[PDB]
Order: structure tokens, then C-alpha cells, then sequence
């Protein structure tokens, strides 16, 4: 556990804490194979379930 | 004498005396250990 430990204090190191938005709409429209706006196919899947 | 017994005695040299016996605790040395290399932590003064 002490070798564990040690391994952990000398290879722990800080971060780089990233946040990345993703919306769906973009991806669903930039997909080049079968892309869609997702606002339409929402209501027409759910009109039409 | 008449019979063939000596008028003079024999010798009686005196025997080897009861040594003293000797044992001796021999001491030996290894050294200091030699002083690692340090490592920066993360955290600060108190916690490590």
C-alpha cells in the first residue's frame, strides 16, 4: 500500500479541466450520411412514433 | 636396595595448568544509506 501510495504522489499530477459544448443539431446536420435537422425529425418521429 | 628398589625417588615434574579460555565479539560496519532523490508533490506543506 506504501508503494502504491508513493507511486500515486510522484505520477499524480494537476489537470487540464476542459468543458466542451456539443449540440446535437450540429452534429445531425454535419454528418454527411443520412444528415437531418434535428428539429423536424423530432416532431416527425414523435407525430409518428 | 638388596631387593632392586632405589634409594633415590623419582621425579613428580608438575603438570600443565587449566587454561583460561578466550572468545572476542569482532564488530563490523556497513554504511549510511545514501539519501534518495526527491519528488515535487502536488500537494501542499500540511497534507504530505
Amino acid at each position: 500500500l506504501a508503494q502504491m501510495e508513493k507511486s500515486y504522489l510522484e505520477k499524480d499530477e494537476r489537470a487540464l479541466e476542459v468543458t466542451r459544448t456539443v449540440s446535437l443539431a450540429e452534429v445531425y446536420a454535419g454528418l454527411t450520411e443520412n444528415s437531418f435537422i434535428l428539429k423536424d425529425k423530432v416532431t416527425e418521429l414523435v407525430n409518428a412514433g | 636396595t638388596i631387593d632392586g628398589q632405589p634409594l633415590s625417588l623419582s621425579l613428580y615434574a608438575t603438570p600443565a595448568d587449566p587454561s583460561m579460555l578466550l572468545s572476542a565479539a569482532i564488530t563490523a560496519s556497513q554504511g549510511g544509506g545514501d539519501l534518495p532523490h526527491a519528488v515535487m508533490p502536488m500537494y501542499r506543506f500540511p497534507v504530505i
